């Protein structure tokens, strides 16, 4: 029998399960990284990093 | 709104307070007005436990049987006090009542 | 009860996975994987190459964990 | 009174390049917020895309037997397409930036979104498949469920206003938004709107409808392109909902006398555009729901209280005597 | 404020009580804890009992529910009539409810919403009563209407009962499309929906001197809806079906309950809305239409809900004598009629339930039912006899003095009419009587005992039946203040 | 008053004209009762917004009358809906 | 004239029903659509009543009739798809 | 000349309706005559009725029928020369004029409210009838 | 700073949008003179009627 | 809006009886034979006046 | 006959119908004020002024 | 006491009691409130 039966608990949780604290939370780091530098690399231009040991032709 | 409270037939009995208020007419319940919203309600009481021991449900019966008589016999009371004020009724006792 | 199946191409479902199972309109009563749309044959082409020759087959098995198989290989060696 | 098609086309066109250049918008948010570029190499951020992409889908083989009657296949894309536009000539832009100025304008875009379900419902049926109609019918279903609460939060805005006329809708905003204080409402009145459109995490009725299917059925090359035009008219459609209902339609949203130079006409603009910000990024940050526990959220948790909160609403108001 | 509603306890009671049998019903059904009850007897003995509580509310309010007539003028207008149309339905659906209780546990039909549906058809049949309005009166019929078509095909094992439900569906919609479109009219043209002022427009005006196409085919047409809500000839496309299919308890609800009200209905229609005198011709021939082909076709039936149908559309038309005769014993007759009618019918259908415990389908599995239980045989005699019209006996008095209103206003084709079918209605029920007494089959068909509370409504019925002729009064005097109360 | 309606049957005229030449553009080059549960339910609560729409504009002329007769209303199928969610055909 | 071409457009769409049900005995499902099609007839003329009487209990009435006709709809189909369940 | 085309195109889809192929027609031809109907009714000047057609019928009720129907497979003489102009316009009541939704809320919850009751009560049973003939929940 | 090529589209839509309603405007003020008002009633439709009456007889 | 109407009210007074007066000149013009004919007379045998009446439902919305 | 106007104002009739009432509420026989009858009911259709300008069309047509 | 049994149904619905409480707020305001300020 899972529980959660006091007075003070059950408005908090049923608050975050109501206002969407956790869907909130997640969803404001997405914004974090929406203003964070790419980590792509435009191909023609720029090559990717290799080493000394590398297997092409 | 527009309300106007007027019988089609008159009350052939004297008249006090042609339109009672609620609080009034709920205290102004007689002994015979208790007794028989008493009676519904034991009553209501008493068909709630005997017919809810088949399906099993003895306690739930009997609280909704309660809940019936308790509504109808106010609403009876009720409707015999207003009677009683509205002049439509015996009203022998409140009659004097207002005399005094 | 209808018998429809997957096979989708991209890559949801990683890809060459065919499964063929039946449902009871909305709820699914048995899934019947058909295996072996990727049977390239490497147990039979490892016998016909050395010990070493054979050891770039682990890599081709769970390419995910490239390096998983071939510690199994070189242990069991 | 020659004057209406001018009118009419102008209300037309930019909405078909603007619904092309929300979908680069799309791919390129979802690209900034997985740390990329998106479309770049093309034009010159990306601009371009678009037209690229209509010449690409033009210059190809149309695959259109339709294997069935031949009518009713081609009109399902037309009828969505005509209602998603229709809905759009009753919206109060800035003050008479505004096509028809109906004395209700409100139960006529409830009815308007309502009519909206036969277009998926014919094109599911019409094409011949044991799954896709099957999922087509799901969406309309879900669609259907989301219209209650739809028209719940509707009702809600109404008594607060007093009047269906969408113009008197912003005009009786000067005060405070409305979305100060009916906050909740507007939380459920977006996600009302991102579930009735399948565009959301309240999206899995498609997209299973492709992966056990592979839509291996009469796909017309273009043709079938209508219906995401209209779903895409749709989502602006319902983005400007929620600034003329809850946002200030175009009034300033905090402002002195001095930021007067600008116009109401981007005040407008730029609300549909951040809630359009706000759809991709619910799209790009959350998983899909499924279609055993949508209906049941659908029902079970914004219809009673959504009811609820009509009856505070009005019953707040008739205890103070606040009323229009 | 709030005693402007003393008019209305009577039925916001049995609207709260629905309510709650509704909610408990629904709360106790699902519930793991007590695995699922079947709580249909309790909620259907919670039902009986709200249904006499509203009934003691009804019948103490004799001196109210005539306060605040203005404020409830435009709804609804009850008085006299209405006081003892209601207080005699309320009645009969306590019967009709109280004799089904055994059909629920002897065949293990435990669905609560039936009980539900019965009183919230019944709080329609109430408003239906008081209406005093063309809108009230069509919302009341619809009320019941829907509440029927629901309870009809409630058994969803038997094609009979959902053919039924579907046939009674379709014909009442039909019918109260006719009815409404004939109300149409009759606004069109006159407006002044409320019967008040309907009754003072046409009366202004015969339609002799001038011929009004509008209010006339209106009347026409809501006098052909209502001859389909109570399944008068020709209008009886279905009705027979319909008995036979639905099940035993709902046709026992039926015919009694809907009829009554129906009656109440047509004649607070009939009395203010019908002054160009052309309802007699339409009540004339239907009736006798009704009266011929119901002697002449029960006679043909071999089952027993048929020959039920069948007598209860001859009573129909037999009660729907008193329409055409406009005086007040024309109403008092047809009044007296419809009230025995019902008691005859309610003790016939707790004589097919009684029998329903090992499913009596025909009229020939009743044989030497003298034998295994006499008292219940010479019960059902009576009760036959009784439809009969036999001297000795209740409805003999109610074909009498509706004789007696027939050759009052001169209608003698009436009389010689009624008197045949009375003769031909009589051969079938004897012979009815004589596979149940004097023939015996080699096979014999054993029934279980009965229960209480039938038992105790048929000795009951059984006993006013046979003496009713001894005490006659009473009816008599209320029905003679009934159908003045129309007036003043 | 109402001569706003004209503008939009031109503009659905020239909106199907659109669709016309939009896609005439390449020519030139089994039973599930859930589902009538959800339809039967959208019906019902859809009856109520039409009668909701007349409560809410008028609702500022009619104080403490209509608002508890429009209660009642949601009452009743507050307690209907009730009877839906408890029986089941709510949840998939 | 105007008040005359809406009633008689009015009396052929119920005239037109009420042929639609009476033929098929057997369809069960165009006598639904019939019975719909009588229901808007009558909507009509009491709206068109309404209107030109400049009296309001026309629309009012109009308006509880829909209650009616929905109410209909969903029990009619209910008790089809009952009915359907048996066969095939 | 308008209402004139609209009422034969109603008048042909209802025709059609009822001699129809196939149910999906039928239904498809039931919407467009509740779609005319709706158009004569803006006509006739009652905009909230004429949408309450479109929310109601070929809003739920069609819905619910192509549900179904995809499972389970003396008048004045036309002259006009001296009336158009002999319009008397009474200018008072123009001023605060009510519009077709404020007039039939103001009677419609006040005065006439039994007959709302008794339609929330016919809603009900509509409602409980679909669930205990339907629920096999098996 | 790195952000705004995807706030490029939605200035695009944006802008477009705006001249979306900026187009009706000036197309209705070209011709009637005027701009649309809010409020359309019978009485404001009556003033319209009998002013274009008195001007065009002016 | 109701300070104004009087005037309105008298304009649109002034033109209907024009309008009257030329339409009563008219029907007097026509109707010369035929005895019996009392020219315009109010049709409401109570005496009350209200405007000509139009076979036009609703025509103040269009 | 309600007293209830579209426009929200009143009944164009309600005024002829009160009037009518009113005469027969002291009046036993309908007879005697059947001309408010009259007006009433030609108030709500306008048959006699309909009629009338029938006349005046078929005098106008006779002169071919 | 019935604090426990109210107490476990709101931790198991919250949306449900939270609408009870929004709607049981909307309809006590005006049926206590009201003529309370009524009466001023
Ligand atoms: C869902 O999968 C799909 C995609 O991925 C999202 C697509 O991008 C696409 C591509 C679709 C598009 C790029 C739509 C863009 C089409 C167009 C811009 C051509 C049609 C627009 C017009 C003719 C209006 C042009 C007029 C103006 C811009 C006004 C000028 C001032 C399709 C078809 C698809 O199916
Ligand atoms: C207030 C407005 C109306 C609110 C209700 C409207 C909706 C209608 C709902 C009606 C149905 C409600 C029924 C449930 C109510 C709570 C049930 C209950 O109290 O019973 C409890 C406990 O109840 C009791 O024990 C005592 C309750 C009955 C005693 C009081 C009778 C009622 C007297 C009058 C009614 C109250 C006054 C009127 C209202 C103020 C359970 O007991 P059991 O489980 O049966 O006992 C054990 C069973 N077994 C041995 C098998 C394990
Ligand atoms: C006026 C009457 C008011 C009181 C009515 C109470 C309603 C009781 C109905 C109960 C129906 C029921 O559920 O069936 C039970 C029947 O209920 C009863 O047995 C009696 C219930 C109480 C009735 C009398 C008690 C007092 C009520 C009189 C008023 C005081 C089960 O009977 P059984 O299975 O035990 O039968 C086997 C029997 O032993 C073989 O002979
Ligand atoms: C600044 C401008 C921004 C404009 C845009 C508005 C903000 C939009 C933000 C959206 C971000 C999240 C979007 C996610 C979309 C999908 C999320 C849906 C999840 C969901 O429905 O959860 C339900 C609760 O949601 C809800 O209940 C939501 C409704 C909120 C209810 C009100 C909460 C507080 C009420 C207090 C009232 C105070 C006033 C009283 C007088 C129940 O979730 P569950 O399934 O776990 O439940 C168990 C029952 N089966």
């Amino acid at each position: 029998k899972e529980i959660s039966k006091d007075w003070n608990t059950v408005f908090e949780r049923s608050i975050n399960t109501l206002f969407l604290t956790e869907m909130v939370r997640g969803l404001s780091l997405t914004l974090k990284y929406f203003f964070d530098p790419k980590v792509t690399i435009n191909y023609p231009f720029e090559k990717g990093p290799l080493s000394p040991r590398f297997r092409g032709e | 709104m527009n309300t106007d409270i007027t019988a089609l037939e008159k009350a052939q009995y004297p008249v006090v307070d042609r339109n009672p208020a609620f609080t009034k007419v709920v205290g102004n319940f007689s002994t015979l007005d208790y007794l028989r919203f008493s009676t519904i309600t034991g009553i209501s009481v008493t068909v709630g436990y005997l017919s809810g021991i088949k399906p099993g449900i003895k306690g739930p019966s009997m609280v909704t049987g309660g809940l019936i008589g308790l509504m109808g016999g106010f609403m009876y009371a009720y409707q015999n006090s207003a009677g009683r004020l509205m002049g439509f009724f015996p009203n022998d006792g409140e009659v004097a009542s207002y005399q005094k | 009860n209808f018998t429809l199946n997957f096979g989708p191409q991209h890559p949801a479902a990683h890809g060459v996975l065919r499964l063929v199972l039946e449902m009871n309109g909305e709820v699914v009563e048995r899934a019947e994987p058909h295996i072996g749309l990727l049977h390239r044959g490497t147990e039979k082409l490892i016998e016909y190459k050395t010990y070493l020759q054979a050891l770039p087959y682990f890599d081709r098995l769970d390419y995910v964990s490239m390096m998983a198989q071939e510690h199994a290989y070189s242990l069991a060696v | 009174y020659i004057a209406v098609p001018a009118e009419i086309l102008g209300i037309i066109l930019p909405l078909l390049l603007g619904v092309a250049f929300l979908v680069l918008a799309e791919r390129k948010v979802m690209a900034f917020v997985q740390r990329r570029k998106g479309p770049d190499v093309v034009g010159s951020f990306g601009l371009l895309q678009p037209l690229a992409d209509g010449l690409k889908l033009i210059l190809k083989e149309p695959i259109s037997p339709s294997s069935a009657n031949f009518f009713l296949f081609r009109m399902a894309p037309v009828a969505t397409f005509m209602l998603s536009l229709v809905a759009w000539a009753v919206v109060p832009f800035d003050y008479g930036m505004v096509l028809s100025d109906l004395n209700i304008g409100l139960l006529y875009l409830f009815a308007i979104s309502s009519l909206g379900v036969y277009g998926i419902i014919i094109a599911g049926r019409s094409s011949n498949s044991k799954y896709a109609f099957l999922g087509a019918l799901r969406s309309a279903a879900q669609m259907v469920s989301y219209e209650v609460s739809i028209g719940l939060i509707l009702i809600t805005v109404l008594i607060c206003v007093g009047s269906c006329n969408l113009s008197e809708i912003v005009m009786a905003q000067k005060q405070i938004w409305f979305g100060i204080p009916l906050f909740p409402v507007l939380v459920m009145f977006f996600i009302s709107c991102l579930a009735e459109t399948n565009r959301a995490p309240f999206d899995l009725p498609e997209a299973e409808a492709e992966l056990v299917a592979g839509y291996n059925v009469e796909y017309s090359s273009m043709g079938f392109a209508l219906f995401f035009l209209g779903e895409y008219a749709n989502m602006i459609l319902m983005s400007g909902l929620c600034t003329l209902f809850f946002l200030g339609g175009w009034l300033p949203i905090l402002d002195l006398p001095i930021f007067k130079k600008i116009p109401g006409s981007i005040w407008f603009s730029i609300k549909v555009l951040f809630f359009l910000f706000l759809y991709i990024w619910v799209r790009a940050a959350f998983p899909r729901y499924r279609y055993d526990q949508l209906m049941g959220l659908g029902w079970k948790v914004f219809l009673p209280l959504s009811l609820a909160w009509v009856v505070s609403v009005s019953g707040l108001l008739v205890t103070f005597q606040w009323l229009p | 404020m709030f005693n402007l509603f003393l008019a209305v306890f009577p039925e916001i009671f049995i609207i709260n009580a629905t309510f709650i049998l509704l909610i408990h019903g629904v709360v106790f059904s699902t519930s793991k804890k007590y695995d699922y009850p079947p709580l249909a007897s309790n909620v259907g003995w919670l039902g009986l009992l709200s249904v006499l509580i509203t009934l003691l509310l009804l019948a103490a309010g004799a001196p109210l529910l005539t306060i605040a007539h203005l404020f409830w003028n435009n709804l609804f207008r009850r008085d006299n009539f209405t006081y003892f149309c209601q207080i005699f339905l309320l009645l009969s659906t306590a019967g009709t409810i109280s004799m089904c209780f055994d059909f629920f546990d002897q065949e293990r039909f435990d669905a609560f919403e039936f009980i539900v549906l019965i009183l919230l058809s019944t709080c329609g049949m109430l408003f239906m009563i008081s209406a005093y309005d063309l809108i009230a009166m069509y919302l009341a019929i619809e009320l019941q209407s829907l509440c029927f078509y629901v309870i009809a095909a409630s058994k969803r094992k038997s094609e009979f009962s959902t053919e039924a439900g579907l046939k009674y569906l379709i014909l009442g919609a039909f019918s109260s499309g006719i009815l409404l479109f004939g109300c149409s009219m009759i606004y069109g043209s006159t407006g002044a929906t409320h019967f008040d002022q309907l009754a003072k427009i046409l009366t202004g005006y015969e339609i002799t001197g001038a011929r009004s196409s509008g209010i006339f085919m209106g009347i026409l047409f809501i006098a052909v809806g209502f001859l389909f809500k109570i399944t008068a000839v020709p209008f009886h496309m279905w009705a027979p079906d319909i008995y036979e299919g639905s099940p035993t308890p709902v046709t026992a609800f039926l015919s009694i309950a809907p009829k009554i009200s129906i009656f109440a209905n047509i004649l607070r229609v009939f009395i203010y809305g019908s002054y160009g005198a052309t309802l007699q011709q339409i009540f004339f021939f239907c009736s006798i239409a009704s009266m011929i082909l119901g002697a002449l076709a029960a006679m043909a039936q071999t089952k027993v809900k048929r020959l039920l149908a069948y007598s209860s559309i001859g009573h129909v038309g037999y009660i729907c004598i008193g329409f055409s005769c406009g005086t007040i014993e024309g109403i008092q007759s047809l009044l007296i009629g419809i009230f025995i009618y019902a008691l005859m019918t309610m003790d016939a259908f707790a004589i097919v339930l009684a029998l329903r415990q090992t499913r009596v389908k025909y009229i020939a599995d009743l044989g030497a039912l003298a034998k295994t239980n006499p008292i219940l045989a010479i019960t059902f005699s009576i009760t036959m006899f009784s439809y009969a019209g036999i001297p000795p006996l209740a409805g003999f008095c109610s074909k009498f003095y509706l004789f007696f209103a027939a050759l009052g206003c001169g209608a003698y084709f009436l009389a010689l009419v009624g008197v045949v079918t009375s003769v031909i209605g009589c051969f079938y029920y004897i012979r009815l009587v004589k596979r149940m007494f004097f023939d015996t089959p080699r096979t014999w068909i054993l029934y279980e005992p009965m229960d209480r509370n039938k038992s105790l409504l048929l000795a009951m019925t059984s006993f006013f039946i046979t003496l009713f002729l001894l005490y006659p009064s009473p009816l008599f005097s209320v029905t003679h203040q009934m159908a003045l109360s129309l007036y003043l | 008053m109402m001569l706003e309606f004209a503008p939009i049957f031109i503009y659905l005229v020239i909106s199907l004209l659109v669709s016309l030449i939009l896609l005439g553009v390449p020519f030139l080059f089994r039973f599930d009762i859930r589902f009538y549960l959800v339809s039967i339910l959208f019906l019902i609560f859809d009856l109520e917004v039409t009668f909701f729409f007349p409560w809410a504009v008028s609702l500022n002329k009619i104080d403490l009358f209509g608002f508890w007769s429009m209660m009642a209303f949601l009452f009743i199928l507050t307690i209907g809906f009730l009877y839906e969610w408890k029986r089941g055909a709510l949840d998939w | 004239m105007d008040l005359i071409k809406y009633f008689t457009f009015s009396m052929i769409i119920f005239i037109l029903g009420i042929w639609g049900i009476l033929l098929n005995r057997r369809n069960i499902l165009i006598m639904l659509m019939s019975i719909e099609l009588m229901l808007l007839a009558v909507n009509l003329n009491f709206l068109v009543f309404s209107v030109s009487l400049d009296d309001m209990m026309g629309q009012v009435f109009a308006l509880l009739v829909l209650t009616v006709a929905a109410a209909e709809s969903a029990i009619g189909l209910a008790i089809f798809v009952i009915t359907f369940r048996v066969r095939g | 000349m308008i209402l004139s085309v609209l009422s034969s195109l109603a008048l042909v889809s209802g025709l059609m309706v009822v001699r129809a192929k196939n149910p999906v027609h039928s239904v498809l031809f039931f919407i467009l005559v509740f779609c005319d109907t709706s158009g004569l009714l803006l006509l006739l000047g009652l905009d909230f009725f004429a949408m309450i057609f479109l929310v109601v019928y070929i809003g739920a009720i069609a819905v619910l029928f192509l549900f179904v129907v995809m499972m389970f497979h003396i008048p004045l003489l036309p002259t006009q020369r001296n009336t158009t102009s002999l319009r008397y316009t009474v200018y008072a009541g123009k001023v605060r004029s009510w519009t077709n939704l404020e007039t039939l809320g103001n009677l419609l919850y006040t005065y006439y409210f039994v007959w709302f009751l008794v339609s929330s009560l016919i809603l009900l049973v509509a409602m409980i009838g679909a669930i205990v003939l339907t629920m096999h929940r098996t | 700073l790195v952000w705004l090529e995807a706030m490029l589209p939605l200035g695009i839509i944006g802008g477009m949008l705006c001249i979306m309603g900026n187009s009706q405007y000036y197309i209705h003020k070209a011709y009637h003179g005027r701009p649309k008002h809010i409020g359309h009633d019978e009485w404001d439709v009556a003033m319209e009627r009998r002013d274009k009456k008195v001007v065009e007889k002016a | 809006r109701r300070t104004i109407l009087p005037i309105l009210q008298a304009e649109e007074d002034e033109r209907f009886v024009s309008e009257w007066k030329k339409y009563l000149e008219y029907e007097a013009d026509v109707m010369k034979d035929v005895p019996g004919w009392k020219v315009g007379e109010n049709v409401y045998n109570s005496g009350r006046w209200m405007p000509p009446a139009t076979g036009e439902l609703r025509p103040d919305v269009w | 006959a309600s007293g209830w106007g579209i426009t929200g104002n009143k009944g164009r009739c309600y005024d002829f119908w009160m009037d009518f009432s009113e005469c027969m509420s002291h009046c036993r026989e309908p007879k005697d004020c059947t001309l408010l009858r009259e007006d009433y009911l030609e108030c709500l259709h306008h048959s006699k002024e309909f009629q009338r300008r029938n006349r005046i069309y078929k005098e106008e047509q006779r002169k071919l | 006491p019935v604090m426990e049994k109210l107490r476990m149904f709101v931790a198991q619905e919250p949306v449900v009691a939270a609408s009870c409480l929004i709607g049981g707020v909307g309809l006590f305001l005006p049926a206590v409130v009201r003529p309370i300020l009524d009466s001023l």
